[PDB]
């Protein structure tokens, strides 16, 4: 179990931490966040409370380094940092355990939410993605555009996830014009999964990513990313089986944890009623299509 | 974006265009079989594509043979419409190739998008003008070049006759739309006006016609004459 502590807690703030979330007052005794689950990326968030505008936060894996949050009053945000100093670390935390003034990852022992919202998610891959290569953990808000964005505007700060485009040289093959419009099954296998991704994991991992940030930041190019990913998908005729039964648990857990009164604004009705009625995959997903039944059945 | 009313004017400027129509496509006639079910045969069609500044018509004649042994032939027809534009289009000098083709009916958008993506300057648009060129097979000359056709096909037409000698290209649009959308809502008596005087006849070389102007006045009075008179049968005014 690691540990991000934090120097001070100079501003009020509502502080997440992956699906948790906690209000920290103005100078409250707040020095950080204990037992946290290792194995798993993790996402280290924040809200204003007298700027809700930009949500912002960091993707991290305790197994890559010691990190610590500190307020800069300058830039006017909690930063991320690395600890170098691995006695200077442990002191620190154990200091701050023994005076309680951390509060615990609240892992209920039966739920596996996060690990499966994040099971095809790596850190390694989010750095790609993310590109800021003197930190070993990447910095997120709601306003980052991505590279699909951009073309349609800093290329530091964006999100470099793949771009889908369905109408797209990439997309179609010369001659199969109309086959491989209504049939994505070639975009899908071979240029993406063999092509770009490498493997199926990999390509669940982004798009699991894609949700995440969606759904944490309200990062509109993110939830863009994700909806593709699902349509490219539901659109093609031929996908492994196996891909088809680990997205629809995928795509369970992530609409079983969305905001009830988020959906309006995080959820296309376009691509949903699309994939789950009318696509070549609209009776392969029933895990996801019972739960979206009955609990988003006006989006439908 | 769409073409409407408002930039009307723009088919009559110097930048090459084409209309696109795709209803004469897939043409069937639907009968009954001996056990008394219905099902269709298809009929030679045709794609109407239009250069509405110079009346230049290249109508693609579609052989019932691309029909055979294919399913969802509707949906089929719309791609191969955008098949036979982007080849019209390949097999055009760059200087001729147009910069914008305007489809009459949205189910084209995406099946030409699709087919022209290795022309990312060419803009593909819709129309809100309602263009009666689903009446190109009643212009004689055109239907029997489609019905007699045995193999695929491209014939080339100009669709004004020599009007661009006496009048504009926007004066030859309105009429040519006149005549198709009288042909379309009364075909017989549209076809009447336009024979009823045995002395005007139609150049070999010609589609309608030889009127001189007075007489295309007259012509124009009686298709607006009908136009409004089935107006009112239809709707009882
Ligand atoms: O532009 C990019 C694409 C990629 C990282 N940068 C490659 C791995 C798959 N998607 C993210």
């Amino acid at each position: 179990m690691n540990t991000v502590p934090f120097t001070s807690a100079p501003i009020e703030v509502t502080i997440g931490i992956d699906q948790y979330s906690f209000n920290v007052k103005e100078n409250q005794p707040f020095h950080g966040i204990k037992d946290i689950p290792i194995g798993h990326v993790h996402v280290i968030h924040f809200q204003h409370a007298d700027n809700s505008s930009m949500r912002y936060g960091y993707w991290f894996d305790c197994r890559m380094g010691n990190f610590y949050i500190q307020y800069d009053p300058k830039d006017g945000l909690y930063k991320m940092m690395e600890e170098r100093d691995g006695a200077k670390f442990e002191n620190i935390v154990h200091n701050f355990k023994e005076r309680q003034m951390m509060v615990s990852y609240p892992k209920i022992d039966e739920d596996d939410t996060w690990y499966n919202l994040t099971e095809f998610v790596q850190m390694d891959k989010i750095r790609k993605i993310v590109r800021k290569d003197e930190n070993q953990f990447s910095y997120v808000d709601s306003s980052m555009t991505t590279v699909q964005e951009n073309e349609l505007s800093d290329p530091a700060h964006s999100l470099n996830y793949t771009v889908i485009n369905f109408k797209s040289r990439e997309a179609i093959r010369p001659g199969h014009e109309m086959e491989d419009f209504l049939d994505k099954s070639y975009y899908l296998n071979t240029v993406m999964l063999q092509g770009i991704f490498k493997n199926s994991s990999n390509y669940f991992g982004e798009l699991q990513f894609a949700f995440l940030n969606a759904m944490f930041f309200g990062n509109y190019g993110s939830s863009l990313q994700w909806h593709a990913m699902i349509e490219l998908i539901c659109s093609s005729a031929t996908v492994p089986k196996h891909m088809l039964d680990k997205l629809d648990e995928i795509l369970y857990y992530q609409i079983k944890t969305l905001p009830e009164q988020y959906s309006d604004i995080l959820l296309n009705e376009r691509v949903w009623n699309i994939c789950l009625y009318s696509s070549f995959q609209k009776n392969s997903l029933h895990n996801t299509e019972k739960i979206m039944e009955n609990k988003y059945p006006e989006l439908l | 974006g769409a073409m409407n009313s408002s930039n009307y004017a723009e088919l009559f400027n110097n930048d090459i265009k084409l209309f696109v129509d795709d209803t004469n496509v897939y043409r069937v006639t639907v009968h009954k079989t001996f056990e008394g079910n219905v099902a269709t045969k298809a009929i030679n069609g045709c794609i109407f594509t239009l250069n509405p500044k110079t009346g230049h018509l290249f109508l693609k004649i579609i052989h019932t043979s691309v029909w055979a042994g294919q399913k969802r032939l509707s949906q089929l027809a719309k791609w191969k419409t955008a098949e036979e534009v982007s080849a019209l289009v390949r097999s055009l000098p760059k200087e001729e190739q147009p910069k914008q083709i305007i489809v009459t009916r949205k189910a084209m958008l995406d099946p030409l998008e699709v087919h022209m993506l290795d022309f990312p300057n060419i803009a593909i648009r819709p129309t809100e003008l309602r263009l009666p060129f689903s009446a190109a097979m009643s212009i004689d000359k055109l239907s029997d070049v489609v019905m007699k056709a045995t193999e695929p096909q491209m014939v080339l037409f100009n669709i004004y006759d020599d009007w661009l000698d006496r009048i504009s290209s926007y004066t030859a649009f309105s009429r040519l739309t006149l005549l198709l959308r009288a042909l379309k809502t009364n075909e017989e008596s549209a076809k009447m006006i336009l024979l009823s005087d045995p002395t005007i006849t139609i150049k070999s070389y010609h589609l309608w016609p030889s009127f001189t102007d007075e007489q295309w006045i007259t012509i124009e009075s009686q298709m607006r004459d009908l136009i409004l008179t089935e107006y009112g049968r239809k709707y009882n005014v």
